């Protein structure tokens, strides 16, 4: 349900 | 003492900078001189307010507040409960601030900082009561202010002592349950955007006597007694929240407690316990001088 951020935040 | 940000802290850009009050910050003073059951936060009203993100899954840890433009305060035990399994590293978190919507990614608002490194107080109980639920977390490189970015002050002794008081009334905020939820129900569970509520003291005799779980002085309750009629509490997913109240001295937000924990949320007779931030100031100052502000 939480739209996905950004992948340069999950690196 | 607690970081850059701390000179201009408590004082929000939307609102006492504009010479602006927000909807019910007046509640608040009036109890010094006279989230379930919430509302929706304003837009810039907690700009402190900071959501604890997990990595991977992507899911909402816990609730947090920004103490200066490197530092976010959170409860220890939103980082660490070995009950539960829960030991996160800093590499396993994100921090979003300046956050209102729960779930949208808000680009251009919202600020997602990743973290350099968190500190447990070395005495924080998870076995027994939750004794001493503070922690911190340095982001790995300082975050700009703005309009939603907004650091909160600690209190100082005074201010504590003055407004620690039973009666006085706090501000929780997070986007913790909208209700006690222990199974699937097509009912309100977590909200759309932040939450907040307006909460009372509660004398420290009265909070243990609503509770078998030892208290401590680290901690104090708040909430409305169930003669008082009026309703609200923190829930699963406020903790590591702020619990802050509006200075009659300086007009400036200063945060007394972190939502730690409670027994249901919004029982009537029950009431939501909080961290002592002064009262572990000290340790917060500690660490911040020892691994730079
Ligand atoms: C926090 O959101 C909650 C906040 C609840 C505040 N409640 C009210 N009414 N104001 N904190 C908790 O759930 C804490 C964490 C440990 C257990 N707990 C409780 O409140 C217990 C009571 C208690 C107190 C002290 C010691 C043991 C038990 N309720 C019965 C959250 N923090 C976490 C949540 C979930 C998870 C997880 O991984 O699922 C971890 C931390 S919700
Ligand atoms: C959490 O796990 C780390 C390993 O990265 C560790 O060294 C540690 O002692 C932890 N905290 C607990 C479970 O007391
Ligand atoms: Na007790
Ligand atoms: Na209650």
């Amino acid at each position: 349900d939480f739209e996905e951020i950004p992948e340069e935040y999950l690196q | 003492t607690f970081g850059s940000g701390e000179a201009d802290c408590g004082l929000r850009p939307l609102f006492e900078k504009k010479s602006l009050e927000d909807k019910t910050e007046r509640e608040l003073l009036e109890s010094y001189i006279d989230i379930v059951e919430g509302s929706d936060a304003e837009i810039g009203m907690s700009p402190w307010q900071v959501m604890l993100f997990r990595k991977s899954p992507q899911e909402l840890l816990c609730g947090a507040s920004l103490i200066s433009d490197r530092w976010v305060l959170t409860a220890a035990h939103c980082l660490l409960y070995p009950p539960w399994d829960k030991n996160f590293t800093e590499n396993d978190l994100l921090v979003r601030i300046g956050k209102h919507s729960r779930t949208r990614y808000e680009r251009n608002i919202e600020k997602i900082s990743m973290l350099e490194k968190i500190y447990i107080h070395p005495r924080y109980n998870w076995r027994e009561n939750l004794d001493r639920d503070i922690a911190l977390m340095k982001l790995k490189k300082p975050v700009a202010f703005s309009d939603y970015i907004h650091p909160v002050c600690l209190p100082d002794r005074e201010t504590a002592a003055s407004l620690l008081q039973a009666g006085y009334k706090g501000r929780v905020t997070g986007w913790g349950n909208l209700k006690e939820t222990w199974t699937a129900n097509v009912g309100k569970g977590q909200p759309s955007v932040l939450q907040v509520v307006n909460l009372p003291i509660v004398e420290r005799p009265v909070c243990k006597d609503s509770t078998r779980i030892r208290i401590t002085d680290n901690m104090f309750c708040a909430g409305y007694k169930p003669d008082e009629g009026k309703r609200g509490d923190a829930c699963e997913g406020d903790s590591g929240g702020p619990f802050v109240m509006k200075s009659p001295f300086n007009n400036r937000w200063y945060q007394m407690g972190i939502v730690s924990w409670g027994e249901g949320c919004d029982r009537d007779g029950k009431y939501g316990f909080y961290t002592h931030v002064f009262r572990l100031k000290k340790w917060i100052q500690k660490v911040i001088d020892q691994f730079g502000e």
